[PDB]
RNA sequence: UGCUCCACACAAUAUAGAUGGAUACGAAUAAGGCGUCCUUGUGGCGUCGCUGAACCAUAGCAGGCUAGCAACGGUGCACUUGGCGGAAAGGCCUUGGGUGCUUGCUGGCGAAUUGCAAUGUCAUUUUGCGUGGGGAUAAAUCAUUUGUAUACGACUUAGA
RNA sequence: GCAGUCAAGCGUUCAGCGACAUUGCUUUUGAUUCUUCGAUGUCGGCUCUUCCUAUCAUACCGAAGCAGAAUUCGGUAA
RNA sequence: AGAACUGGCGAUGCGGGAUGAACCGAACGUAGAGUUAAGGUGCCGGAAUACACGCUCAUCAGACACACAAAAGGUGUUAGUUCAUCUAGACAGCCGGACGGUGGCCAUGGAAGUCGGAAUCCGCUAAGGAGUGUGUAACAACUCACCGGCCGAAUGAACUA
RNA sequence: GGCCAGCAUCAGUUUUGGUGGCAGGAUAAAUCCAUAGGAAUGUAGCUUGCCUGGUAAGUAUUAUAGCCUGUG
């Protein structure tokens, strides 16, 4: 078994970061900014 | 150096070192032989296989072929006039440079100039000239004597020394099940090139002795008349 | 890192007292076992000196 | 304290029939009489079997250096008997007089081998009559013509507890 | 002994110019460029006659000379580098699993890719230090040349290329699989 | 450009010639030179024409100064208070800014009271002259 | 001599520096130390680093929050060195330990005041050339100090601001001079010349 | 008719301890500050340290009342113009005049008796009574009460 | 453990002392072990906290006939 | 362990060694001035972050008793003692020779110097050892003891502190 | 006549400076003057190679510097 202080299990998540993983969080931050400005525009 | 030096690597050889005994004997020879025999010759000889230097000296049993350290011979043959030990020996001693050589006989003159004019033996090829001619190896399975004679008689390389291969001659050799192979023909030298270390390697490796070899005498000093004279034959 | 411990470096006078006694019984015991030149040095300029003295 | 050299002599005293003792000399480097006339004395016991009681000092002069302005290379024989057995030394100083070049021995033996005054014996102090002889590196290196060399690292002492300069150091 | 001073003389070939700070040192020449900050050592620099430059340690120690001596190597290797520059030869061998080797590009990084090796599918990404130039190698099958001006960078970036393919576990004596320097030289 | 413009490193070297400044002892604030090297931290100085008897002397007591004149190695007192006056180095020192400044201030430590209340009535009318000229350049 | 003395803590030596501040403190002279993480220590970074831990180690087994406090700010670590050579237990050492203070870079208003060093506690002074060192800051964020990035910035900021102020200054000074040099050869001038000023 | 800001009016209060000025680039220490020149650089030249023993200020009844000369400077104070400062900014730079002094220079008047010295009283931290001058008229707790809480304490809401 | 050999060395003044190695000791054919002989004094367990590495396992490595799997020793590691 | 002599403690304050029955100093009325012991002079702590020569970088030195662990080991450091080679070219660096009787005798599937057993004889040298090590089934090949050629000057070996 | 201090000149104890005259050393040794010699970490000059006015090594014991030894 590997802890999380594991270097190479961190260095596997680092990657899958930079992967889709970190452009999913950043569609979902754009699609919130649209309802963030409708706020505002309704 | 009180720590941190170097060490020794010791070894169990049977052989050690003459010291200075040996340089003694020599020396008391040589101005020994500068009087038993009649004429005195400087042999520039700078490499030569051994079974060639004692075929050399067998070729006249009745002469005596003093070697050794340079400046042991140039001290016995005498440096300076003051003190040296015939007439106009010094002379002959100055012109010793390479790694002599003298060699003391009665021949008549004539006769020891014409055999080394017409003495010749083959050799390997000596770094530091130029090649003889060039050499390419096989563009495949590399055996022992580079393919020179037909690849029928020849016998593949052993692998044993491949790693020789790669890391001292500096070639991209790969190994092969029984054989070792590589994948582009391989050129080792091309004709008047300078020999490198390294292609000299190869080629002693192949045993391309292409390369001829004859002593070279730079002048003979004649002790009935005290003279030296410069002959120059190669 | 996680450096482990360090061998204190106190007197502790009962060692001191200790290794008094030990110390006054081993000279005692050398002690009762007891019971039971070098020339010229070398390197020296005007060594030939001394020869010629002598 | 600063050595000084003393030339101490002894005449151990004359017995019946035998009278003008030998009169041994030696040269005694101390800091002052007494103690040159001590280490006379138990120089004189270990040599052979006189006693300070049987002797007397026939007298006591102060040797003053020669030339005390002029820079000289010495050659000091060293004997010491600590801490295993009595071996042979061998030093070579650089100094402008005897006792400073004994004063600067007795200094390097106390740093280095730890041995003490009383533990190390002075048997000759020869000055070095012409360059080449002297064979110790540290000692032939200061030898050379238009020798220069530099102070790197001045340090200047401050009287003051604070500065407003950050003082540098030239070069 | 505390030796009273120590110097040594560094060649400086016409082609190039060294200058010097305090304590930095700075090579200029045809191929390239390159510095080094050695005010950790404290040396002395002067010139002597625009092409020899000694290097001298006054009142210094066995240690200050082997720095001393260090030092002047460090020089002529950055003079060796500007003038002719070095070269470095790696191959790769497998025995069964084709190992794949490209340059990617990624936030001009430029990491040096190895993938199936050992039939392993973990991709391993070799960063490009600066200085140094990557370019596979042509009619030498499975070679990769790394090139440069200075020493340490390419010689770290092929220790770094060779180690990232370490065989982990298995028995030296038969897997033979692996990236190794072949030959190390200069590009002249 | 393609010279070695690197640094001179300019040092004052310690040598036979060199002319120092004792900071301490009796003969503290006198002049003297370097006849001969003891060691590498013993030196021997002659400061004759200053009235300091030659004697060695540790380099930790003596500072080094700029002036620097040709004495042959071993020079006697005779030969080096003849160096000394060939080379007028007593002068040099003197219009040095040191030997300035180590004048000022020893002329300041001995200034009487009324000299001081003249001092203090000078640098007023100095101050007044130049914070005129302040202001209307 | 001043009511207030500023002292800048970079390159300077954690223990001689601390000791000569216990000792005025005493005196009553007011001491404020400033770029205490530009402090240095001597030896290698590792020993400190040992150290350090080794200090760190120190609790209290049953009840580790009244065990001894390790601070790990570098100014908090000068202050625990000073207070080691001061009897802060009674009431002069309080009222000592009252008149210093302790911080790291150099936090208004004293970056206008005047800073000063002491030569017998300087680390190029006292520390032979070879001799390896380590820095406070590094040893601090080594051991959990956290606003060493913080610090740089306000140091880089106070720095640009000060580096204007001197360009000011130097032109102001350089005017000053000229003025004074061309009032020269007056006889004021003369006169104080050979008055000593 | 309390509170809060300002001026003095006198007190009480104590000073970890004024008795000219805490005078501001950064970096190195086997290197540097300043001036100058160019082609602005790891360039050239000159200059300086080797301590702050420094720089400014320092003269007048504890620092007066006045008569002049030379400059349009220096300096305290209340306004006033703009700018900068957030790391604990709580401070810094500066236009404009206004009003005192100016020992930069040249004269007049008074000092005494504290008796031969007695720190010989000259600074601020706080608090109150007073007036004169500017500004608005709040909350918490106890009790009851709901529980997201609880031994009691405690915590969280509601009620003109 | 005792009884012996050798001396790298020390050394009644260099005869004696003496490091590392070494021989005799306590059924050679994995066969048996069916001996297992007196602790004059306790040890062994329910809950529960910390600490040491002289590390059983997890983590990272080197050396081993490590072809694999699997196993042995060693280095750090509480 | 058993005895004889000699001091202190008990009955004993005071300064020092942080702390004390034995350790150092030391003649205990109440006071003033002065000089010292032992111990100290970076702070606590009264006194020089005094002067001069060296010694040590310790990834838990050192300020630790003089005694058990303690015999030694470090390509960690500084200074010494004893032996060697040396412009008849010192050590270390690069290239050549490293022969011929000979593939020396026993076994052998293979044994050419380098799996094993007795020898380990002789010629030419400046030198070659029936072979120092790597490797081939077998040689081959590489390499070492020595020697030879290029630069040049001090170098190497065992011990002591 | 009671309480507290300064000044002047005194006795004892005591601490720190300035300065003058003397007896001893090798009747200090040094430094310095004269004298006969010696040498190099060789001064001037001369010679050999280079050549960007001097340079690397031979000579030369005081000359266009000086040092050491002994003596007076």
């Amino acid at each position: 078994a590997k802890s999380l202080r594991a270097s190479s299990h961190l260095n596997a998540k680092s990657v899958k970061r930079r992967g889709v993983f970190q452009k999913a969080v950043d569609a979902r931050e754009q699609r919130i900014s649209d309802k963030l400005k409708e706020d505002l525009l309704k | 150096m009180p720590r941190s030096k170097r060490s020794k690597l010791v070894t169990l050889a049977q052989t050690d070192k003459k010291g200075r005994e040996n340089k003694e004997r020599i020396f008391d020879e040589v101005r020994e032989a500068l009087d038993t025999y009649r004429y005195v010759w400087v042999l520039h000889l700078d490499d030569v296989r051994t079974p060639v230097l004692q075929e050399i000296r067998t070729s006249w049993a009745g002469s005596k072929l003093i070697m050794g350290k340079r400046k042991v011979l140039q001290k016995a043959l005498g440096e300076k006039r003051e003190e040296e030990y015939k007439e106009n020996l010094y002379q002959l001693s100055k012109l010793c440079s390479g790694v002599t050589g003298l060699l003391f006989t009665d021949e008549d003159v004539n006769t020891v100039k014409e055999y080394f004019k017409s003495y010749v033996r083959s050799d390997y090829s000596r770094p530091n000239t130029k090649a003889p001619l060039t050499f390419t190896i096989p563009e495949g399975i590399v055996y022992s004597r580079g393919g020179q004679i037909p690849a029928e008689e020849d016998v593949p390389m052993i692998h044993s020394l491949e790693p020789t291969m790669r890391n001292k001659f500096e070639i991209p050799t790969k190994i092969k099940a029984g054989k070792i192979t590589i994948d582009s023909p391989y050129l080792v030298c091309t004709e008047g090139e300078k020999l490198d270390v390294r292609q000299a390697l190869i080629l002693k490796q192949f045993g391309i002795a292409a390369s001829e070899f004859k002593v070279k005498v730079s002048a003979y000093y004649d002790n009935d008349s005290s003279t030296v004279e410069s002959t120059n034959i190669n | 890192m996680r450096v482990r411990k360090r061998q204190s470096r106190r007197t502790s006078t009962k060692l001191k007292e200790g290794i008094k006694k030990k110390a006054s019984a081993h000279r005692k015991k050398e002690k009762k076992m007891a019971k039971k030149d070098p020339g010229i040095p070398s390197n020296f300029p005007y060594k030939a000196k001394i020869l010629e003295e002598i | 304290a600063h050595f000084k050299e003393y030339q101490v002599i002894g005449r151990r005293l004359p017995t019946e029939s035998v009278p003008e003792p030998k009169l041994f000399r030696m040269r005694i480097f101390a800091s002052n009489e007494v103690i040159a006339k001590s280490r006379y004395w138990y120089f004189l016991q270990k040599l052979h079997k006189v006693k300070k009681a049987s002797g007397e000092i026939v007298s006591i002069n102060q040797i003053n250096e020669a030339h005390p302005t002029k820079v000289k290379n010495f050659g000091v024989w060293v004997r010491y008997d600590s801490r295993s057995g009595t071996h042979n030394m061998y030093k070579e100083i650089r100094d402008v007089s005897r006792v400073a070049a004994v004063e600067t021995l007795y200094q390097d033996m106390a740093a280095r081998h730890r041995a003490r005054f009383r533990s190390i014996h002075i048997l000759k102090v020869a000055e070095i009559e012409k360059t080449a002889d002297v064979k110790r590196q540290y000692v032939k290196q200061f030898l050379t013509k238009d020798l220069k060399f530099p102070l790197p690292h001045r340090v200047q002492k401050s009287t003051k507890t604070f500065s407003y300069k950050r003082p540098s150091t030239f070069y | 002994m505390k030796y009273i001073q120590t110097e040594q003389q560094i060649e400086v070939p016409e082609g190039v110019t060294v200058s010097i700070k305090s304590r930095i040192v700075k090579v200029v020449g045809p191929r390239g460029t390159l510095t080094k900050n050695l005010k950790h050592i404290d040396v002395t620099f002067t010139k002597v006659n625009n092409q020899l430059i000694k290097v001298a340690v006054h009142n210094g120690g066995r240690k200050h000379v082997a720095a001393l001596r260090t030092v002047k190597s460090l020089v002529d290797n950055m003079i060796t580098g500007v003038t002719k520059g070095y070269k470095y030869k790696m191959r790769y061998v497998y025995a069964h699993f084709p190992i794949n080797v490209n340059i990617v590009e990624k936030d001009g990084a430029k990491f040096i890719e190895v993938r199936n090796f050992l039939g392993d599918k973990k991709i391993r990404n070799v960063p490009v230090r600066d200085g140094v130039t990557i370019e596979f190698s042509t009619n030498v099958k499975d070679e990769i040349v790394l090139s440069g001006n200075s020493v340490e960078d390419v010689s770290q970036n092929a220790a770094d290329l060779q180690q990232i393919c370490r065989v982990r576990n298995k028995d030296i004596r038969k897997f033979l699989d692996g990236i190794y320097v072949s030959h190390k030289g200069f590009i002249t | 450009s393609t010279d070695s413009i690197v640094k001179a490193s300019n040092w004052r070297l310690v040598e036979v010639g060199r002319v120092v400044l004792i900071k301490k002892g009796q003969s503290a604030g006198k002049l003297a030179a370097i006849v001969e090297i003891i060691d590498q931290k013993k030196v021997l100085i002659d400061g004759p024409k200053a009235g300091v008897p030659r004697q060695a002397i540790n380099l930790g007591q003596v500072v080094l100064t700029p002036l620097t004149f040709a004495l042959p190695r071993g020079a006697r007192t005779a030969t080096v208070s003849k160096k000394w006056a060939a080379a007028a180095v007593c002068e040099k020192w003197a219009a040095s800014s040191w030997a300035k400044k180590i004048a000022q201030r020893e002329r300041r430590a001995a200034l009487t009271d009324f000299e001081r209340f003249q001092v203090m009535v000078l640098r007023k009318q100095k101050r007044y002259t130049v914070k005129k000229a302040l202001a209307k350049a | 001599v001043e009511p207030v003395v500023v002292i800048d803590g970079k390159g300077h030596l954690v223990g001689r520096l601390a000791s000569v501040v216990a000792k005025q403190l005493l005196n009553g002279q007011k001491i404020v130390v400033v770029r205490a993480e530009e402090l240095n220590i001597s030896g290698e970074f590792f020993r400190n680093k040992l150290k350090y831990h080794d200090f760190l180690r120190k609790a209290t087994a049953f009840n580790k929050t009244r065990g001894p406090f390790h601070f790990r700010a570098p100014s908090r670590i000068f202050y625990k060195a000073l207070r080691g050579m001061v009897s802060h237990k009674t009431a002069r050492g309080k009222a000592a330990l009252e008149r210093l203070k302790v911080f790291e870079g150099i936090p208004p208003p004293y970056d206008k005041k005047k800073r000063v060093v002491v030569p017998q506690a300087l680390r190029v002074l006292r520390l032979k050339p070879g001799r390896k060192y380590t820095t406070l800051g590094k040893l601090s964020t080594s051991v959990g100090w956290k606003y060493e990035d913080v610090v740089a910035k306000l140091e880089a900021k106070r720095k640009v601001s000060s580096a204007e102020y001197y360009a000011k200054k130097r032109a102001f000074t350089k005017k000053v001079a000229s003025a004074n040099a061309t009032a020269a050869e007056s006889d004021v001038a003369k006169q104080l010349a050979a008055l000593g000023y």
